[PDB]
């Protein structure tokens, strides 16, 4: 399908993101790393590097980035707010961000489904048994799902940060009270590389019923 | 008039078929695993030598290089069959990503690629056949209102043609209705394979039920032929498009060659062979030289090249 190569390009950008940080400093699966305080600074650096890649692919026209900013890990509702497990802040010049690890840890736990859903295969001997006649790499779909999930999670944060930077604190608050600016906007200067951004990919809605 | 190049797949997991390329990078539309579905792929020769060099470095498939200034369907097929030592070849695939504008190839069957896996295989012959096309108009009938065969020898020769494993296709340009009476006068339903009618005219093919009396098992020979040329002339060519269409409808999927026998050279668009019928209001009984012509035309590839 014409859809097919777009899916392949999306998978390609996905893996292009994945491998670099899956090799650099990569000690253990994400869940193992995040389960404990073990190098909270490692978790911080991981998130920072993810944000760096996001800035890269959003604005690759100029690859430079201000490496300097502060990290905060917190562990309590008093320390967190629903819906935004990441929060940017600025204090008298001190640019900082804060996150609640347990929220995301709990989040990355229910990915247990399987996709017995729709058409595939074109089940045929030619498809399979024809080539049944004739003629450490360890990865799995559930882990790919988890990692893509976390990426999409960080997308929200990165957009928030970008807008806050470009428009100042007032609009930061305004947007947090109302993300309507996010509402249905591919429209941009090309420098956003808006097609690079995964909002363009898939769509969802609730129905309020009874 | 161009140089040309072709892929030959290493493993013909699907055989016989060929494709035509506008870009070497068009591969990206094909993506993973889809490449295994095509035996050959022609491309116009590289202008940039680096493209041909990358080709030469590639080991995933074999390839060939040649000149074909003869920008003709059948001549290109001849050249490729020479290059790959093969008597019979499959259909030519096309994609929504529109083909290169080699539109001199316009008049042909075009295969929407995805069908290729869906394609059946057919009982109709145990071996790959040749095919021969015929008309009614001034064709093999005597020209009077009631017609003899030009020879009963020809009458039975039509039957014996089945001994060679070859296909008989009659498309009367003449009117539909009378042909049923014609066959009732002299029936070749036991002697002939395929029947079509009402080809006489080209008509404005642009965007802007039968057998009620006697239970014939015939069809609407539907007007589905393009204007195809958008020009001021007067020609009604026999359409390989329509012919291959009805063939594959009869699940006829591969063939060695096709010949035309007709009174109009004009309708021949580079058919492999043309037999200009001699007009004949009397039984000429000349058939034996027609026989010889047809037999030698068939025999052409026994040397493995038609010449």
């Amino acid at each position: 399908s014409l859809e097919s190569y777009e899916t392949l390009k999306i998978k390609l950008a996905l893996s292009k993101y994945m491998a670099m940080l899956s090799t650099l400093e990569m000690t253990q699966p994400l869940l193992e790393i995040f389960r404990n305080k073990a190098d909270t600074r490692q978790i911080a650096a991981v998130v920072f590097s993810t944000l760096a890649f996001i800035h890269n692919r959003f604005h690759p026209l100029v690859t430079n980035f201000t490496n300097k900013m502060e990290f905060v890990v917190t562990e309590t509702n008093d320390t967190s707010i629903p819906g935004e497990p990441i929060l940017f802040t600025e204090n008298e010049g001190v640019l900082l961000c804060s996150v609640d690890r347990p929220s995301i840890v709990k989040m990355l736990s229910r990915e247990f489904d399987t996709e017995a859903l729709v058409n595939f295969e074109n089940d045929n001997c030619n498809v399979r048994i024809a080539k049944t006649f004739g003629a450490d790499f360890s990865i799995t779909e559930v882990e790919a799902t988890q990692y893509l999930t976390l990426l999409l999670t960080v997308e929200h944060a990165y957009l928030h940060y970008y807008i806050f930077k470009n428009y100042g604190v007032f609009e930061y608050c305004k947007s947090l009270t109302d993300h309507s600016l996010f509402t249905n906007k591919l429209r941009s200067t090309m420098s956003t590389k808006t097609s690079n951004l995964l909002l363009s990919k898939f769509k969802f809605t609730i129905e309020d019923f009874d | 008039q161009s140089k040309w190049i072709c892929l030959r797949l290493n493993d013909a997991i699907i055989k016989r078929h060929v494709l035509v390329l506008s870009e070497y990078a068009d591969l990206k539309y094909l993506g993973f695993e889809k490449y295994k579905f095509f035996e050959y792929v022609i491309f116009q020769f590289c202008n940039d030598p680096q493209l041909c060099k990358i080709i030469e470095n590639n080991y995933n498939y074999c390839m060939q290089i040649f000149k074909a200034p003869a920008d003709d369907m059948r001549d290109i097929r001849h050249n490729i069959k020479r290059a790959f030592k093969t008597p019979v070849l499959g259909h030519m695939c096309v994609l929504s990503n529109k083909p290169p504008m080699y539109s001199f190839l316009k008049e042909w069957f075009l295969l929407p690629h995805y069908k290729v896996v869906s394609l059946k295989s057919e009982s109709l012959t145990w071996g790959f056949p040749h095919v021969v096309v015929f008309d009614l108009d001034s064709t093999l009938i005597t020209e009077e209102e009631q017609v003899e065969i030009r020879d009963p020898f020809v009458y039975d020769s039509l039957q014996e043609l089945h001994e060679m494993g070859c296909v008989l296709v009659l498309w009367s340009y003449g009117s539909r209705d009378h042909v049923a009476h014609s066959m009732r006068d002299v029936d070749l339903e036991g002697y002939f394979d395929i029947i079509i009618s009402e080809g006489s005219t080209v008509q404005e093919e642009r965007s802007d039920i039968v057998d009620y009396n006697l239970k014939k098992r015939f069809i609407e020979n539907k007007f589905v032929f393009d204007i195809h040329n958008h020009r001021s002339d007067n020609n009604i060519p026999k359409s390989p498009k329509i012919v291959i269409k009805y063939l594959s409808d009869k699940n006829v999927n591969f063939f060695k060659s096709i010949t035309l026998v007709d009174d109009l050279p004009t309708n021949n668009y580079a058919y492999d062979f043309y037999v200009k019928v001699k007009r004949c209001p009397t039984p000429v009984q000349d058939w034996e030289h027609y026989h010889n012509e047809i037999i030698q035309n068939i025999m052409d590839y026994e040397q493995y090249f038609i010449k």
